[PDB]
């Protein structure tokens, strides 16, 4: 799963 | 090759803002997924991460800093910015810039080399109007004999160090 | 609130052949649903931080065999063996996990022979000696520009 922005 | 280059005022006066520019090269920040970083290393402290903007726009701050804290860009010139206001000695620093490219982990994959910006302790303005020209004239002349003396202490420490090398070579 | 990052130690003076391992303790876990997002960073003077390690363990292209990163959680170590004079440098480590970014404090990797690699360290102390005098440049710059300023005033 990518990570677009930051982890959340 | 991906190139960032960070370039500042060299020194700035307290209170006043500081203006960060990150130069960079070799990808275009409007692509989907990239972003850049700003980080700091304080005069005798550990790195420190101040603000991140993504190729859409969105930022994020350091909340210990974000009321001082501005990130901006131009993908039309590939720039980024960082603005700090209301600078003093805490802000004395080598700022870096640092791209991160959307993956499955979280890390910087290209980092600038950095500039250093160093807030200046005193000098009042208004005290310094109030000097006259020989006064000004004879301090700025006076720098320069007391700055080379320093130069060379650190150019004579590091021949020393040269030689034992040079020698095995 | 913030991940802290402790990192040890602040200064690794080693012999050349020898292992060097490089401790990061973080004040809650970096897991984030099957990636540990804990990365080391090498920096020479004068030059950019280069990724070594990211996701804790993983090494990125064009870093060289010696160096491998382990750990789980909270603790994280890298290894250098055996150490050779182009890994005579800063090392850091960095989390991912939570903004802030956090920063472990740093590993100043120092020494305790080959033409190449005595001319590695010969090259290597320019950049040193660069960077303090530039230092002294911006001190001095400081205390000028404000009489040259004055003088333009006038």
């Amino acid at each position: 799963m990518p990570i677009w922005k930051f982890p959340d | 090759q991906v190139t960032l280059k960070e370039s500042g005022p060299g020194i700035l006066q307290p209170s006043q803002t500081l203006s960060l520019t990150c130069s960079f090269s070799g990808f275009s920040l409007s692509t989907s997924g990239m972003g850049v970083s700003w980080i700091r290393q304080p005069s005798g402290k550990g790195l420190e991460w101040l603000a991140h903007i993504f190729w859409d726009d969105d930022k994020r701050y350091n909340p210990s800093l974000k009321s001082r804290l501005t990130i901006s860009k131009d993908t039309s010139r590939n720039k980024v910015f960082l603005k700090i206001t209301s600078v003093d000695t805490a802000d004395t620093a080598t700022y870096y810039c640092a791209r991160r490219v959307v993956a499955t982990d979280w890390y910087f994959d290209v980092w600038g080399a950095g500039t250093t910006v160093t807030v200046c302790s005193g000098s009042d303005y208004e005290f310094l109007k109030s000097w006259t020209v020989e006064d000004l004239q004879k301090r700025l002349l006076a720098l320069d004999p007391m700055m080379e003396q320093e130069i060379e202490e650190i150019r004579q420490k590091y021949q020393s160090k040269r030689q034992p090398i040079l020698d095995a070579i | 609130r913030d991940i802290v990052l402790t990192q040890s130690p602040a200064s690794l003076a080693v012999s050349l052949g020898q292992r060097a391992t490089i401790s990061c303790r973080a004040s809650e876990s970096v897991e984030y649903y099957g990636t540990t997002l804990m990365q080391w960073y090498q920096q020479k003077p004068g030059q950019p931080p280069k990724l070594l390690i990211y996701a804790a363990s993983k090494v990125e292209s064009g870093v060289p065999a010696r160096f491998s990163g382990s750990g789980s959680g909270t603790d994280f170590s890298l290894n250098i063996h055996p150490v050779e004079e182009d890994d005579v440098a800063m090392y850091f480590c960095q989390q991912s996990r939570k903004v802030p970014l956090t920063f472990g404090a740093g590993t100043k990797l120092e020494l305790k022979w080959t033409v190449e690699d005595l001319q590695k360290r010969l090259l290597a102390l320019d950049p040193m000696m660069e960077q303090e005098i530039e230092e002294i440049r911006q001190k001095y710059q400081c205390k000028r520009q404000p009489i040259l300023d004055a003088i333009e005033a006038k």
